[PDB]
């Protein structure tokens, strides 16, 4: 089933990586399968990822190489990805005003107390990456923050 | 491995030079106990020998690269192993903090021995439950102190 | 528009921004927040927890409490979309739970407005609230209803505004019984229509000249009822006019149905008139004596055969404002008179004894009978003589004598009853003299204040004739709806599949009027001497038991708990009627002879009886085909007011006196008829703002057409063709669509937010991943730098050129 050949040699590479990590064995941990999954460069959310073999904890789990291609592969099968349309009608619902605007109090509620949890942590970090403002009370630009989250860590 | 490169191979060139007053060129027995002696340090004929079977028999020069072929493996070079290092520090020298470079050697990447990991703390340069890193990069080319 | 949730005045009909979005984000989930039923209040809001075959588990809400639940009694809950909603027409759910609650929690929080499709529902609040400022006045003057949060002010510029655009006599119809503000409501309607009267932008006032009457008017036409201290036992339409330039020209009052039988009548704890209990106390002894009577209410047929008093009244202090008033009013201490006097008469039209020999009935005192025959001024003798005996004709003239005891009593008691309804209509024509200070009148806008509907423990005659009152009231309603929705359908192009709304009350109201149905059932049962409560049971089962739907007969109840006859399938609920005594109730035969003498002496009593033998109900059904033939020319408006506890205590519901009201009120069928159809309606864009995110594409929000995407969305949700329409400029929704896309959203915004996060997940990895990807680079030089050396420090060689060349 599928995965082309350079597709496979893809996986490999960041599959090294990770087995790499944790100790060149041929091995790597099923905590790990939704960052790895994450370098590939797909974006599974948690319920994704524990529907397709990713463990919690440390010890329990391993997985080959020829285990994770196929988990990357169902996982690939999946389309509701989300895009932009989406992103973007569900930032809306809090843009009290209309313009784009969106307190950052309120969009960092958002990703911190619904949906799959994030990081107090987590919240800065994206927001200290993407370069995206608040300005006297004028808050946080909801669609800057979509652009640039969505075009990755490393733009150009 | 020819990364047995010039610097690698002209600093060996010097090298088997002195060890000379040379038989047209021939690191010999006489060229090398006439050596451990402005070395300053003891010559046992047996072992004295035990250096030569290494190369098949009459080492010029070209067989002195040949012998050194133990070294060029790994042999990354000087500045190479400070930046890897380097990447362990966070904190500016002082260098790295013991336990992790233990979870790092031990069990993350090319897994290390607990019998290699010792064969590491004996002479380890630290203090202060914190490793010295510019110090290890030195002994393993080796200035000394 | 217009509003601003922060004009304080607001505090009580809008609700701010942010307690507006605090109500609409509560917590709720679809497949298990609901109404519940609760004998204690209403209905309740609960949670589901387990179901299987018919018999489902639930929690409740405010108090926890595990019940079983029956599969039909589970009550879909409205989403919070939907909390603190203005007109409970937009409502996804349509249900008694749903109406209950959105009027509950509205009342709740200060607000005693609620739209209800054409009804405007306004709950009492008990005690004075801001709401009637004339500066309000101006944020309501000439706004159309969606401009604006629900007001009483709303329907009446309208019922303003119409008046000049389509030149139409306007009605408004208000409901609700003792303590429902029914009253300062009309004032504050008639107040209104006033204040509008300088609004060309350029000895009384009228809500004071018309609020003079009330008393009077009260006296003669209200009284106890089992149930009410104060009833109005008639129909009064206040009709304020209009010159062509919205200019106030004029009132006038029109009565209907004045109920006469209680002139000689009383239910235990019912009471005739109050005036009766009025002239008969002490701030005037002296017309006690011109009258002809002993200050004891009791001592009187035509009075006492109820109660005496009602708890928390006092006559005399009544007795006092009414004759105020009449002075006020302006007329004639010596007319006050005679309306009095006419009133006393009827007191001993009473005692007028009788007996007979053979079949001849004769008297058997005649003080009595001088006492009515003088306080008329009329001579005794013919009366006793043409009550007594009579003589008519065919050319010639022979003694129309037949009289028999069991038939003057009647002829007698009919009398009373016909100066009543005389000295009452007399008594209207003069306050409306009181207010003709006219110049030219040309449109109106009346208020009708009638009785309601009514439903007892125990139904009787009286009961049913009120009932075929409202349930053709009812009709009324539903017809405008009808002929609206009906315009509403084709001016968005949608197929209208109904007919009129009207007819689903025509089956009983038929029942009733019908030749050959209850009514003329009773009628001619009414023409036979030994005609009896039963031979009339019979002849009304025999005609509609099997074969009627709406005709149905209960079952034998508590030893007291009455026998019931029949009971009729009425808009407002299942009434359970009683038959004993309609023969004699409903006998009210006219006696010529006694007309014709009535032709005579004292000034009133020749304009009043100057102006076969027959039937109440055959009255009833004439007045009401008045009322009708004149609600159906004017364009009608809807307002209900409702007591919303038996104990003044505000903001508190009591949901069983609440719904009880709903469904006589009319509201609830209302609910019912906007049910079959579509009630939900919205304009594309309003749908495009709320559910894009249901099938959300690239096409910039802003070039987009909102048609489209409405259509689009639902499409894509596949949801019955049925379930909907669409129109020129709003989708029609069914019941629960919006119930469920509200579901679907909340849905689909909470796996769009983990995806959102997935992608930062996303980010933040992959920029670890370079890092690794260096810190992999530097490992291994590590590992393959420190092994070969911790083998080359053996290397005796090794350790020659680490001395060989520092010393080079
Ligand atoms: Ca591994």
């Amino acid at each position: 089933s599928q995965l082309t050949k350079d597709e496979i040699e893809e996986v490999r590479e960041v599959f090294d990586l990770f087995d790499f990590w944790d100790g060149r064995d041929g091995d790597v941990d099923a905590a790990k399968v939704g960052d790895l999954l994450r370098c590939l460069g797909m974006n599974p959310t948690e319920a994704q990822v524990h529907q397709h073999g990713g463990t919690k904890k440390m010890g329990e789990k391993a997985y080959k190489l020829e285990e994770i291609l196929p988990i990357y592969e169902e996982m690939s099968s999946k389309d509701t990805g989300t895009a932009a349309d989406e992103f973007m009608e569900a930032f809306k619902t809090f843009d009290r005003e209309g313009q784009g605007l969106i307190s950052s109090a309120e969009i960092r509620n958002v990703l911190k107390m619904l949906g799959e949890r994030i990081t107090e942590d987590q919240c800065n970090d994206i927001f200290t990456f993407c370069d995206i403002r608040e300005d006297i009370d004028g808050n946080i630009k909801y669609e800057d923050l979509m652009k640039k989250v969505m075009a990755g860590p490393f733009p150009d | 491995r020819v990364k047995l490169s010039q610097r690698q191979m002209q600093e060996l060139k010097e090298a088997f030079t002195m060890i000379d007053q040379d038989r047209d060129g021939f690191i010999g027995m006489e060229d090398l106990k006439d050596m451990f002696s402005s070395l300053g340090r003891v010559p046992p004929d047996d072992e004295l020998n035990a250096m030569l079977k290494e190369c098949p028999g009459q080492l010029n020069f070209t067989a002195f690269l040949t012998l050194f072929g133990e070294k060029v493996s790994g042999t990354d070079p000087e500045d190479a192993l400070r930046n890897a290092f380097s990447m362990f520090d966070e904190d500016g020298q002082g260098f790295i903090p013991e336990d992790y470079l233990k979870d790092l050697l031990e069990n993350m990447g090319d897994n290390f021995s607990k019998e290699e990991i010792k064969n590491v703390w004996k002479d380890a340069p630290l203090k202060n439950k914190q490793f010295n890193y510019n110090k290890m990069v030195d002994i393993k080319g080796k200035a000394e102190d | 528009m217009t509003m601003d949730f922060s004009d304080p005045d607001m505090e009580f009909l809008c609700l701010t921004r942010q307690k507006l979005m605090e109500a609409t984000s509560i917590p709720f989930d679809g497949k298990k927040n609901c109404w519940v039923p609760d004998p204690d209040f209403g209905f309740v809001g609960a949670e589901i927890q387990s179901t299987k075959g018919d018999e489902v588990t639930v929690k409740t809400d405010k108090t926890q409490e595990t019940r079983v639940v029956k599969k039909d009694d589970i009550g879909q809950r409205n989403p919070p979309k939907f909390e603190m909603n203005m007109d409970m027409a937009n409502l996804t759910f349509l249900n008694e739970a749903s109406i209950l609650h959105n009027l509950r929690s509205r009342y709740e929080s200060g607000f005693i407005y609620t739209y209800s499709g054409l009804f405007c529902i306004a709950i009492n609040p008990y005690r004075r609230l801001p709401i009637y400022t004339q500066g309000l006045v101006d944020k309501y003057r000439g706004k159309r209803r969606a401009e604006m949060p629900p007001h009483l002010f709303s329907i009446a510029d309208n019922a303003y505004q119409y008046m000049l655009q389509d030149r139409e006599n306007q009605s408004m119809l208000i409901t609700g019984e003792s303590g429902a503000g029914k009253t300062e409501n009309t004032k504050k309607v008639i107040q209104y229509f006033a204040l509008v009267a300088a609004s060309l932008a350029g000895k009384g006032t009228l809500e004071d000249q018309i609020v003079q009457c009330n008393p009077v008017l009260e006296a003669y036409g209200n009284a106890k009822t089992t149930r009410n201290n104060n009833s109005s036992r008639f129909g009064k339409f206040i009709r304020i006019h209009f010159g062509t330039q919205g200019k106030i020209a004029g009132a006038d009052i029109e009565t209907y149905l004045l109920e006469k039988s209680r002139v000689t009548y009383q239910q235990s704890a019912e009471r005739n008139y109050h005036i009766f209990y009025q002239l008969l106390s002490p701030a005037f002894p002296e017309n006690i004596e011109k009258i002809l009577a002993v200050p004891d209410p009791g001592l009187y047929g035509f009075i006492n055969q109820g109660t005496l008093t009602v708890d928390g009244i006092d006559d005399e202090e009544e007795m006092g404002l009414t004759d105020t008033a009449f002075d006020v009013l302006g007329f004639t201490d010596e007319e006050k008179l005679s309306m009095y006097k006419c009133t006393g008469c009827i007191l001993h039209l009473g005692e007028m004894k009788w007996k007979q020999r053979g079949e001849q009935a004769e008297a058997d005192g005649t003080a009595e009978a001088e006492k009515v025959a003088f306080l008329l001024g009329v001579n005794a003798g013919d009366l006793l003589k043409c009550l007594l005996k009579p003589k008519i004709k065919v050319g010639t003239e022979y003694v129309t004598q037949g009289r028999n005891k069991d038939q003057v009593t009647n002829s007698i008691a009919a009398l009373a009853k016909s100066l009543y309804d005389r000295m009452f209509n007399w008594l209207v024509r003069r306050v409306n003299q009181t207010l003709d200070t006219k110049a030219k009148r040309q449109f109106f806008i009346g208020v009708l204040d009638i009785a309601g509907f009514e439903i007892f423990d125990f139904n009787s005659f009286e009961q049913l004739c009120i009932n075929y009152t409202n349930e053709r009231l009812q009709q009324f309603f539903n017809h405008h709806m009808f002929v609206l929705e009906q315009e509403e359908y084709k001016k968005e192009g949608i197929v209208w599949e109904f007919i009129d709304f009207g007819l689903d009350l025509q089956a009983c109201i038929e029942l009733i009027e019908k030749p050959m149905g209850i009514l003329s059932i009773l009628e001619e049962e009414c023409m036979f001497p030994k005609a009896s409560d039963t031979s009339f049971k019979n002849k009304l089962y025999d005609n509609h038991l099997g074969k009627n739907p709406m005709f149905g007969k209960p079952k034998p109840p508590k030893a007291g708990c009455a026998e019931a006859h029949f009971c009729l399938h009425h808009y407002a609920g299942s009434v359970s009627y009683s038959i004993a005594g309609w023969l004699d109730k409903n006998k009210d035969p006219i006696n010529e002879n006694v007309v014709e003498l009535l032709q005579n002496s004292k000034e009133p009593i020749v304009k009043m009886l100057f102006t076969a033998f027959q039937t109440i109900s055959s009255v009833h059904k004439e007045s009401l085909n008045k009322l009708m033939k004149n609600l159906y020319s004017t364009h009608p408006h809807f307002v209900r007011c409702i007591i919303p506890n038996e104990l003044k205590t505000p903001g508190l519901i009591d949901a069983a006196l609440v719904l009880h009201q709903l469904r006589c009120n009319g509201v609830l069928e209302g609910i019912r008829i906007c049910r079959k159809g579509f009630p939900n309606r919205i304009i594309y864009s309003e749908f495009k703002q709320r559910y894009s995110i249901l099938a959300p594409n690239a096409v910039p929000s802003g070039f987009a057409d909102g048609k489209v995407v409405t259509d689009k969305a639902l499409s894509a949700l596949q949801l019955d063709p049925n379930e909907y329409r669409l129109g020129n400029t709003k989708v029609f929704f069914k019941a629960g669509v919006l119930g469920m896309l509200e579901d679907m959203r909340d849905e689909r915004l909470s796996k769009i937010i983990s995806m959102f996060q997935a992608h930062i997940r996303g980010y933040l990895m992959r920029k670890a991943y370079k890092k690794l990807q260096d810190q992999r680079i530097g490992l291994t030089l590590i590992q393959r730098n420190v092994r070969k050396w911790l083998v080359l420090r053996n290397w005796e060689w090794w350790r020659l050129f680490n001395k060989v060349k520092p010393l080079l």
